[PDB]
């Protein structure tokens, strides 16, 4: 179990760690988060009490270094940083635990939610979507735009998701216009899985990362990407059977963890009714279908 | 954007554009089987592709053989239409290719867009207009060539005959739409109106009678009267 210490908490802020969040008052004695489970990526995010706009946060993996938070009063935000000096870090963390000023990552033992939401998410893949290679952690926020979004403006601050476009040459083979548009199996299986992603685990990882950026930051372009990767599978007649079963589990926990009062903007009516009720895979998402019906029967 | 009564005169500017109507591509009679079930029998169809500027009617004849052994034929018909329109554009020299294609039914948008992926600078547009192009098979010469075809064909018609020598594209288009609207609402009376006077004839390469300017006015008036009456009957007004 690892620790993300905080230098101080000078401004009133709602802090999140994965699917948990805590309210911290201006200059409240707060020096970080302990007992963070090793073996998964994590995200630590922020919403200032004064500006409900711009949620922001950092994706990180504690196996990849020692990381801490410090408020920057010039740039006006809580910044993640890496401590290279291991002994300086152990000592900061020990002093803060001894004075019991750290909150404990509050994992229920029976609960696999975070694992289920991040099963396929790798930090090495996050870092290729969020390009900033001088740091081992990745910044994301509400307003960042995606590469596809930027085609239709600052590239350093883009989310480099894989571009999916059903009405593109990449998606439609010459001579197979109707076939490839009504049955996206060749685009899913040959172009994306074999060509670009290499395997389904990387595909599932980007899909999972997109959903989480949409949920935690209200990032609209991540939400477009998530729905797009769902719809590409649902609109393929020919999907490996292991992928469909895993997709059903993935979507189930995403739908289970979503804030109930956010389903209006985060969930796209057309994609879901199509995937669940018209698509080739309308009958392969039993669990996802059951939780959507019992929880958002209005959407459908 | 979408084409409507506000941006109507755009059809007659000097940007090449085509209307595409797919209503008569897939045509069936419906009949009873020996066992008392219902089956369809297809007949020859056509894509109606019209330059509203010159009068060119690129009529692509859709032979019943294109449906043989195929399923979901009303959906295929839309893709076949898009395939044939795209092939036509490819066959044309660059300076003859349209800058816009306006489809009369929105279901054609995605099939055409997909088939035209190679022409990113051709705009594909729907329209809010209720154009009467479905009535094209009420034009005797066009119906005849479609029904007699024994193979796929493309026949180039001048749907304005020689009108542009005397009137503008705008006025020619309005005359065409008025004739087709009349044929669509009451084919019998519409055709009675056009052929009542045996002294008026149709030029061998032309679709409509040789009316003088004043006869066209009388005809155009008779066609309006027809279209209004039929409307009273329709609704009870
Ligand atoms: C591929 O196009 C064609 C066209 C036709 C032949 N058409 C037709 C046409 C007209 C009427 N009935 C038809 O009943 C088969 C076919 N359109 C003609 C035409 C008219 C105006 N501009 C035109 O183009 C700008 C064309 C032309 C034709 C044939 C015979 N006589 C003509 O006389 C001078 C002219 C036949 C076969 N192939």
């Amino acid at each position: 179990m690892n620790t993300v210490p905080f230098t101080s908490a000078p401004i009133e802020v709602t802090i999140g760690i994965d699917q948990y969040s805590f309210n911290v008052k201006e200059n409240q004695p707060f020096h970080g988060i302990k007992d963070i489970p090793i073996g998964h990526v994590h995200v630590i995010h922020f919403q200032h009490a004064d500006n409900s706009s711009m949620r922001y946060g950092y994706w990180f993996d504690c196996r990849m270094g020692n990381f801490y938070i410090q408020y920057d009063p010039k740039d006006g935000l809580y910044k993640m940083m890496e401590e290279r000096d291991g002994a300086k870090f152990e000592n900061i963390v020990h002093n803060f635990k001894e004075r019991q000023m750290m909150v404990s990552y509050p994992k229920i033992d029976e609960d696999d939610t975070w694992y289920n939401l991040t099963e396929f998410v790798q930090m090495d893949k996050i870092r290729k979507i969020v390009r900033k290679d001088e740091n081992q952690f990745s910044y994301v926020d509400s307003s960042m735009t995606t590469v596809q979004e930027n085609e239709l403006s600052d590239p350093a601050h883009s989310l480099n998701y894989t571009v999916i476009n059903f009405k593109s040459r990449e998606a439609i083979r010459p001579g197979h216009e109707m076939e490839d548009f009504l049955d996206k199996s060749y685009y899913l299986n040959t172009v994306m899985l074999q060509g670009i992603f290499k395997n389904s685990s990387n595909y599932f990882g980007e899909l999972q990362f997109a959903f989480l950026n949409a949920m935690f930051f209200g990032n609209y372009g991540s939400s477009l990407q998530w729905h797009a990767m769902i719809e590409l599978i649902c609109s393929s007649a020919t999907v490996p059977k292991h992928m469909l079963d895993k997709l059903d589990e993935i979507l189930y926990y995403q739908i289970k963890t979503l804030p109930e009062q956010y389903s209006d903007i985060l969930l796209n009516e057309r994609v879901w009714n199509i995937c669940l009720y018209s698509s080739f895979q309308k009958n392969s998402l039993h669990n996802t279908e059951k939780i959507m019906e019992n929880k958002y029967p209005e959407l459908l | 954007g979408a084409m409507n009564s506000s941006n109507y005169a755009e059809l007659f500017n000097n940007d090449i554009k085509l209307f595409v109507d797919d209503t008569n591509v897939y045509r069936v009679t419906v009949h009873k089987t020996f066992e008392g079930n219902v089956a369809t029998k297809a007949i020859n169809g056509c894509i109606f592709t019209l330059n509203p500027k010159t009068g060119h009617l690129f009529l692509k004849i859709i032979h019943t053989s294109v449906w043989a052994g195929q399923k979901r034929l009303s959906q295929l018909a839309k893709w076949k239409t898009a395939e044939e329109v795209s092939a036509l554009v490819r066959s044309l020299p660059k300076e003859e290719q349209p800058k816009q294609i306006i489809v009369t039914r929105k279901a054609m948008l995605d099939p055409l867009e997909v088939h035209m992926l190679d022409f990113p600078n051709i705009a594909i547009r729907p329209t809010e207009l209720r154009l009467p192009f479905s009535a094209a098979m009420s034009i005797d010469k066009l119906s005849d060539v479609v029904m007699k075809a024994t193979e796929p064909q493309m026949v180039l018609f001048n749907i304005y005959d020689d009108w542009l020598d005397r009137i503008s594209s705008y006025t020619a288009f309005s005359r065409l739409t008025l004739l087709l609207r009349a044929l669509k609402t009451n084919e019998e009376s519409a055709k009675m109106i056009l052929l009542s006077d045996p002294t008026i004839t149709i030029k061998s390469y032309h679709l409509w009678p040789s009316f003088t300017d004043e006869q066209w006015i009388t005809i155009e008036s008779q066609m309006r009267d027809l279209i209004l009456t039929e409307y009273g009957r329709k609704y009870n007004v």
